């Protein structure tokens, strides 16, 4: 249940 | 974190989540201890009962967060890990002795109102507060529950939880169970009499058991969320790896990497 | 040298809610 983490933010 | 409450915003700046890329999950918390280096508990990289021996690019760590689940935009940083470094003495054969290991991350992360690095401590500082009816801070997104349960019978909590528990006599940690206790882990939690709770409980595991010195008015990390039976179990006490007794070894470490 | 000092509480004095029952334990 987790939300994605965006690119870019890697 | 069982009986614990929701933190304040800012309210442990270094708390850090281990996160697993794929599939997305907490494995862990850790803790910032310079812009490069994060501090957490051995057994959350490498636990061979378990099948566990993580490898840098199995991991990610989020830095800055007070929500469990969601992205937090403009707030929190992502990390990735250069290398791992495990106390070469971990004893995960038996009871968790040494239950210690640093990350160095690639690239320094930004320090800002949310990320802000805890201190470690001295000889003297540990010497001071390290005793039986002294409180620390335990801070995590583990589960708020013993009993298996999720977002919809109060299992995980949607935002970092605190709670403040006292260090307990050592002879009353080692009675507490049939583990073998060593001088590298102390135990904390209320006893069945003083009414009060609290346990860290599972995801919580790697996360710091903080200290405010009332000398200089610093935060000390003076344990890593490392074991338990069961959680807030009364007649139980969570343990926990001190870290000024292995602090000789994060030195070395940090000064040679 | 900035360690364990928090911006949003010890940086501008603000006491977060129950560090006081830390400091009373202390003793």
């Amino acid at each position: 249940d987790y939300e994605p983490i965006p690119e870019e933010a890697f | 974190i069982v009986e614990g409450s929701d933190a304040e915003i800012g309210m442990s700046p270094w708390q850090v989540m281990l996160f697993r890329k794929s599939p997305q999950e907490l494995l862990c918390g850790a803790s910032l201890i310079s812009d490069r280096w994060v501090l957490t508990a051995a057994h959350c990289l490498l636990y061979p009962p378990w099948d566990k021996n993580f490898t840098e690019n199995d991991l990610l760590v989020r830095i800055g967060k007070h929500s469990r689940t969601r992205y937090e935009r403009n707030i929190e940083k992502i990390s990735m890990l250069e290398k791992i470094y495990i106390h070469p003495r971990y004893n995960w054969r038996e009871n968790l002795d040494r239950d210690i290991a640093l990350m160095k991350l690639k690239k320094p992360v930004a320090f800002s109102d949310y990320i802000h690095p805890v201190c470690l401590p001295d000889r003297e500082t540990a010497a001071s507060l390290l005793q039986a009816g002294y409180k620390g801070r335990v801070t995590g997104w583990g589960n708020l529950k013993e009993t298996w349960t999720a977002n919809v019978g109060k299992g995980q909590p949607s935002v970092l939880q605190v709670v403040n528990l006292p260090i307990v006599e050592r002879p009353v940690c080692k009675d507490s169970t049939r583990i073998r206790i060593t001088d590298n882990m102390f135990c904390a939690g209320y006893k069945p009499d003083e009414g009060k709770r609290g346990d860290a409980c599972e995801g919580d595991s790697g996360g710091p058991f903080v200290m405010k010195s009332p000398f200089n008015n610093r935060w000390y990390q003076m344990g890593i969320v490392s074991w338990g039976e069961g959680c807030d179990r009364d007649g139980k006490y969570g343990f926990y790896t001190h870290v000024f007794r292995l602090k000789k070894w994060i030195q070395k470490v940090i000064d040679q990497f | 040298a900035d360690c364990g000092l928090r911006p949003l509480f010890e940086k501008k004095s603000l006491e977060d809610k129950t560090e006081r029952e830390l400091l009373e334990s202390y003793i």
